[PDB]
């Protein structure tokens, strides 16, 4: 053979707060300081969009891409690296 | 039965399944002109054509997505039927595609039109510039890993045969990739001379490429030859040449602003003044009308000859 009710009431209670998008924000990578703005991009990024699909057949994208150009070793080699510890299906390319 | 199955035709084979102590298949029993005329099928046929308005019912139908280009949507309903293919009896063969180019700055959803004819068209097949070079475009001479015979595997232009051929960045193309494309909008063939086979196969496809700046937007100071990457002789062999320019607009930002969050809230396309076309039925027109002949009139050959000279004196005035 081939083998391949309590977190549900603390989540409906956080998100009465409307100070839910920076805590959850500040909280992937609280190792970087600063850069509250890269940090708030990534947590649409995982979150993902609405995969919009027509009668026709035609199906629209929901993907968000992300392209960081910078110095070298300016939170984005490290910061690389806790996304693939945080999403549930990531590769390391 | 042997000799009679050609590489290239989707048949239905009936046969038993022997093994061999590898699994054969012994053979027992073995496109568009495929479809019968079923009567359920011309029932569906007559039922636009009694709505009235057909031409630009379809026109409208493609690309719900896309708001505008009313000229643009237009030459590609013609691209699915296209002409006829009159073969004359001294050994010419007239080719009955239509050659149809887009141009412009990419922006006007260059990318969504190439996809929305391909999933039409039965027999269309999608690819880009630079990720297909010839080897993909033509045909590639692999080995055998049984016989060691040098086949020939079909690529973009081959197994898109009695279709359409989808090219994106047709100005990002290398000097090597266009060798065949001049051969398929002359003669509609393929000349291979590569591993010591030298046999030419049919292409009869429909080409649709979509050019781009090379200085990303359009520059009205400087000449049309000169802003686009491609030389004199591919803008002959192309019938209808597009040039969608972004134009900024209070009035069409208004109104495509609206169409897009609209698609993206109720999954569909806004209601109009007509229902729809599914996909499903308007292939059956495109192949009903496959098999209509046109004939050219008398008295409208008059009119052919009297606008060609009109537009070859215009083009004369504008050559400073």
């Amino acid at each position: 053979t081939v083998y391949p009710d309590f977190d549900i009431r603390n989540i409906n209670k956080l998100s009465k707060k409307k100070d839910i998008f920076d805590i959850l924000s500040q909280s992937l990578a609280p190792s970087i300081y600063g850069h509250d703005h890269i940090k708030k991009a990534i947590l649409l990024m995982l979150m993902g969009g609405v995969e919009k699909n027509l009668e026709n057949g035609s199906h629209l994208r929901g993907d968000i891409n992300i392209l960081m150009v910078g110095d070298p070793s300016t939170a984005k080699s490290q910061l690389l690296r806790f996304v693939l510890n945080t999403a549930s299906l990531a590769i390391a390319t | 039965l042997v000799r009679s199955l050609s590489p290239g035709d989707i048949v239905d084979v009936t046969g038993i399944f022997l093994p061999a102590p590898e699994t054969y298949l012994e053979a027992q029993f073995v496109k568009f002109a495929s479809f019968s005329l079923t009567s359920d099928v011309e029932e569906r046929v007559m039922e636009l054509i009694t709505s009235g308005d057909v031409y630009n019912r379809l026109a409208k139908s493609i690309a719900p997505e896309i708001y505008g280009n009313l000229d643009v949507k237009k030459a590609l309903l013609l691209l699915l039927v296209g002409g006829v293919d009159k073969r004359v009896g001294d050994g010419m063969k007239i080719r009955g595609d239509i050659n149809v180019c887009l141009m412009g700055d990419p922006g006007v959803a260059k990318s969504q039109l190439l996809k929305a004819i391909c999933k039409i068209s039965p027999r269309g097949v999608y690819t880009t510039g630079k990720g297909s070079s010839g080897v993909g475009l033509t045909a590639a001479v692999m080995k055998d890993p049984v016989t060691d015979e040098m086949i020939l595997e079909g690529g973009a232009l081959v197994l898109a045969d009695n279709g359409i051929c989808c090219i994106d960045e047709f100005d990002k193309m290398d000097e090597s990739d266009r060798t065949a494309i001049h051969e398929v909008m002359e003669q509609q063939t393929i000349s291979i001379s590569k591993a010591g086979i030298n046999t030419t196969l049919n292409a009869r496809t429909s080409i649709l490429a979509a050019a781009n700046p090379l200085y990303g937007r359009y520059n009205p100071r400087l000449s049309p030859l000169d802003n686009i990457n491609l030389p004199a002789a591919l803008l002959s062999r192309f019938d209808i040449l597009f040039l969608m320019l972004d134009i900024p607009s209070r009035d069409d930002d208004e109104k495509l602003a609206e169409h897009v969050t609209y698609v993206h809230m109720h999954n569909k396309q806004p209601d109009l003044d007509f229902t729809p076309v599914e996909p499903s039925k308007m292939r059956e027109y495109i192949a009903y009308a496959k098999t209509k002949r046109p004939v050219m009139s008398e008295a409208v050959n008059d009119y052919v000859v009297q606008a060609y000279i009109r537009l070859r004196q215009d083009s004369k005035r504008e050559m400073d």
